[PDB]
């Protein structure tokens, strides 16, 4: 809800899924998106 | 000849994937559900 612009607040989270997979992950990188208001499409 | 299978199974080097009654309200019975077991007067909240 906007009051001022920025997150802020109390806030609760739950699961979703679960996976019993048994296996380790040391790194991460996320899939990003880009879309213009990236040689030809800016983000 | 035979349809013979040998059946070879991964056994505890991974979380397991290969693996019910009337509900009686409101007497003193024992219970068990999926996970949790126990002995109660099972009702409706
Ligand atoms: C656990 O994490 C380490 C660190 O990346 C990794 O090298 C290893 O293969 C993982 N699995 C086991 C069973 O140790």
């Amino acid at each position: 809800n906007l009051v001022r612009d920025l997150p802020q607040g109390f806030s609760a989270l739950e699961p979703l899924v679960d996976l019993p997979i048994g296996i380790n992950i040391t790194r991460f990188q996320t899939l990003l998106a880009l879309h213009r208001s990236s040689s030809g499409w800016t983000a | 000849p035979y349809r013979v299978v040998v059946l070879s199974f991964e056994l505890l080097h991974a979380p397991a994937t290969v693996c019910s009654t009337n509900l009686v309200k409101n007497k003193c019975v024992n219970f068990n559900f999926n996970g949790l077991t126990g002995t109660g007067v099972l009702t409706e909240s």
